[PDB]
């Protein structure tokens, strides 16, 4: 019911990377398989996606045809292969799996390659960072640009670990999440509400939208005591 | 929390729907209701009307002829918007009350009501050559302002707006669907069993589909290949009972059994569009204005009610062939075959 | 005159060729396929009844190349003969095929598929030039198709071995056919507690009535009781017409032709935006 993600490592500067990335008990025609960079310390980006339903095959503006795609259905499996990396390919890759029927936010992320080398919506998120104790109410908003018909979900990445989200077109919360998680939706600005903030909560909320392909990632807030 | 607009090119009447699709279940289907606001300073005798009209496209995307206008309409509901029918109640929903409070008190409501034995929204693909509208069967609302019912509707001062009604697969799901026939030849009276079942009734569309088949070739003869494949009866009744028999998966076993031997294991299908695009005549469950969706979700139907009163129905049933051959004393490698049939429910779950 | 006469019957016919097959090819419907691939095939023949009559008519009397033009007449009445010869039997084949549908329709698409029909379309023609071969081998007049010319008006003429041979294989078949089908179907039509059967009654009415004087004629004129030119003439044009009345009947019958050429006869949107709608 999980996801496994390999093929990174350290590949020189124009060299070629066969990353691998596979979903274990998931059909390939009812799943899609997504990938989004993360530089050190920064903000995600979502560089390539793949839907094996239609056969399409979404690019970002960045890496628009500079990276190959292989996969297969049999081995339920789908191969990132790199091409002429540049110096902006110097970041952690993770493999990232949303239903590939009525989109939901990117559900089941992989552990994360991380690899090392030597109009386009800008959501921006509102605080960039923000420090609170057990129990203070905290709200976190994203502004985007242009408006968006709720397709928003948002994620709790903590340090480290694999993001996950809780509640997908910012109105209903996945399961598994505990009930005190939120969201709202007010224009072209969204914004999340947390009532307890809990030790396990304290970590970095994420934000992207998904009505308008590419898909675009926030800012990035950072949650300190 | 959001509702659709289309904002008619007058700019003065907007339609506001709920949701864009409509469930419809097996003997009841989610009523369709929403408001429109237009300036009443413009509609002094003029009334605004809104309909609903299940049209059925048939005549590729050719140009548009005199009066023959390649289309047919199924069921259309029209009702009066402005003033808001003061004869007949509208027994409103929550949201309409709430979007009536959102807005003025000149916003002004409207509903239908779809009967129960209807098609889905299924379009056919149109193909690669065609080019402009879509065939198959379509649900379409639309806004206009006219003081008579016949009087023409100006695109310039009227508004359109797209809606499919889909089917979500039963909680419960049905039988086995198993079926397992017999035959032979005028060789000898040694008819062989085609043991053929399934795992469940009803699969999710990417759900890997999984036929379970058994063989028991007690007459001495051999099977070179076993058919196996998953394909779509559309029944396109409109004027006539045109089934259709594309096959939208299939595959060959080659696993030979001896006379008077048994075989048996399980093969596993999976249904999908990303091969079958150039595939004209394929069915394809809804569409707005173009965007790519899926295989057409197969038609809940009720039985004791009509069945040829419909527009487009759906059905997959995964048929199970085996080929023989007819060697010996005069023949050759060609030969006669026989198949049994296993229907099974192929449509998205009820979230 | 007459020729006046024949080239209207050659303009109707194809008229209603080209109108049955586009109205068929415009909205590929394919109306209930069994009986589809049929009625395109019998329009295909018939569309070469009229392109096969209106060529040599037309070159007989816009010139006369003044030799014994014998070859022409002779692969204009066999090529003729033998398209008639497919409608009628594919008309029957209809009707054998519909045989298939009031008694067994679960065994219906266990035994009748698109392969199945294209073998039999394959079937139906070999067989009919087969049977009209013969008729160019030198046995006989295939028929008073060719009458118009003398050379196969007086020069050669029909057999007796010929005229009840090719009946008792296409002619009295074809008959037997219909009479087990529509006879059977009609007895059965009602249940003993649907919109195709009256348009193929009348298809088939409109065929086989004019059909009759000629296989009549045929029949008669090689008994050498009653032959006049004039008269057979008559009898194969009246036979002929059946061409240029199919296509129009069945467009005056089917619904998707007759609806949708009444009303001819009679005859910048904006982005789908959304809002906000507070709750309670």
């Amino acid at each position: 019911v999980q996801l496994v993600e390999s093929g990174g490592g350290l590949v020189q500067p124009g060299g070629s990377l066969r990353l691998s990335c596979a979903a274990s008990g998931f059909n390939v025609y009812s799943s899609s398989i997504h990938w989004v960079r993360q530089a050190p310390g920064k903000g995600l980006e979502w560089v390539a996606s793949i839907s094996s339903y239609y056969g399409y095959t979404y690019y970002a503006d960045s890496v628009k045809g500079r990276f190959t795609i292989s996969a297969d259905t049999s081995k339920n499996t789908a191969y990132l292969q790199m091409n002429s990396l540049r110096a902006e390919d110097t970041a952690v890759y993770y493999c990232a799996r949303s239903r590939q029927f009525w989109y939901s936010g990117l559900d089941y992320w992989g552990q994360g390659t991380l690899v090392t080398v030597s109009s386009d919506i800008q959501m921006t998120q509102s605080p960039s960072s923000l420090s609170a104790s057990v129990g203070d109410r905290v709200t976190i908003t994203c502004r985007a640009s242009q408006s968006v018909s709720s397709a928003v979900a948002w994620y709790q990445q903590k340090p480290g670990k694999a993001p996950k989200l809780l509640i997908y077109s910012a109105s209903s919360l996945y399961s598994g999440v505990p009930s005190r998680f939120s969201g709202s939706r007010s224009g072209t600005d969204f914004t999340l509400t947390i009532s307890s903030l809990q030790p396990e909560d304290f970590a970095t909320y994420y934000c992207q939208q998904y009505k308008y392909v590419p898909v675009t990632f926030g800012q990035g807030t950072k949650v300190e005591i | 929390t959001r509702v659709f607009k289309k904002a008619s090119p007058n700019g003065k009447l907007t339609v506001y729907l709920g949701k864009r699709d409509f469930v419809d279940h097996i003997d009841l289907v989610d009523p369709v209701d929403g408001v429109v606001l237009v300036d009443p300073e413009y509609l002094k005798e003029r009334r605004v009307y809104v309909t609903l009209t299940v049209a059925f496209r048939y005549g590729r995307e050719d140009l548009d002829v005199l009066g023959l206008t390649f289309r047919k309409d199924l069921f259309v509901a029209n009702v009066q918007s402005f003033p808001p029918a003061p004869e007949d109640k509208k027994p409103l929903t929550r949201l309409q009350e709430r979007l009536i409070k959102k807005l003025g008190e000149h916003a002004y409501p409207f509903t239908f009501e779809i009967p129960p034995n209807l098609p889905s929204s299924v379009t056919l693909q149109p193909g690669p050559e065609d080019t402009g509208k879509a065939l198959g069967v379509d649900y379409e609302v639309k806004a206009f302002v006219a003081e008579n019912l016949e009087e023409k509707i100006h695109k310039r001062n009227s508004v359109r707006l797209v809606i499919r009604k889909v089917q979500y697969a039963p909680e419960r799901p049905g039988p086995q669907p198993t079926a397992e026939t017999t035959r032979q030849f005028l060789m000898s009276d040694k008819p062989l069993h085609l043991e053929a079942s399934l795992d469940k009734e009803i699969y999710y569309h990417g759900e890997p589909i999984s036929v379970n088949v058994h063989v028991t070739n007690n007459t001495n003869k051999t099977v070179k290949k076993i058919k196996i494949s998953v394909r779509q009866y559309a029944d396109i009744v409109l004027f006539n009972t045109a089934q259709y028999k594309v096959p939208v998966a299939m595959e060959e076993a080659d696993d030979t059994v001896a006379p008077s031997s048994t075989f048996s294991k399980v093969y596993t299908l999976t249904p999908f569009l990303a091969n079958n695009r150039e595939k004209r005549g394929l069915a394809l469950d809804g569409k707005l204005k173009h965007e790519d969706t899926n295989l057409a979700s197969s038609t809940l139907l009720r039985e004791g009610a009509n069945r040829e009163i419909l527009g487009i129905i759906v059905s997959y049933k995964v048929k199970v062939k085996l080929v023989v051959s007819r060697g010996g004393l005069l023949g050759d490698l060609a030969s006669s075959d026989v198949a049994v049939e296993l229907p099974f429910t192929l449509m998205h779950p009820k979230p | 005159f007459e020729t006046v006469v024949i080239v209207l019957l050659t303009f109707l016919i194809i008229a209603g060729n080209l109108t049955v097959i586009f109205v068929f090819h415009c909205a590929p419907l394919l109306h209930h396929y069994t009986t589809s691939y049929f009625i395109q095939t019998m329009a295909y023949a018939d569309l070469f009844v009229g392109v096969s009559c209106l060529v040599p008519t037309l070159s007989l009397l816009h010139y006369s190349t003044g030799v014994h033009e014998s070859l022409t007449c002779q692969v204009f009445g066999y090529i003729i003969s033998v398209l008639k010869s497919v409608s009628m039997w594919c008309l029957a084949c209809i009707s054998v095929d519909r045989y298939l549908a009031i008694t067994k329709p679960l065994s219906y698409n266990q035994l009748v598929t698109p392969c199945r029909l294209r073998i039999c379309i394959i079937l139906i023609w070999i067989y009919s030039c087969l049977i009209f071969l013969p008729s160019f081998f030198g046995w006989g007049k295939p028929g008073y198709h060719g009458d118009i010319f003398e050379w196969c008006a007086t020069s050669w003429l029909t057999s007796a071995y010929f005229t009840g041979f090719i009946v008792c294989l296409l002619y009295a078949p074809a008959a037997f056919v219909v009479c087990f089908t529509y006879f059977h179907i009609f007895k059965i039509c009602r249940q003993h507690t649907r919109r195709y059967a009256m348009v193929l009654f009348r298809i088939t009415s409109v065929f086989y009535m004019l059909w009759l004087p000629y296989i009549i004629y045929f029949l008669l004129e090689s008994s050498r009781v009653l032959d006049n030119p004039t008269l057979s003439f008559l009898t194969t044009w009246l036979a002929i017409s059946n061409s240029f009345c199919n296509p129009v009947i069945y467009s005056l019958s089917n619904s998707v032709f007759r609806l949708g050429l009444r009303r001819l006869s009679e005859t910048e949107s904006a982005t789908t935006a959304s809002s906000s709608l507070a709750k309670d």
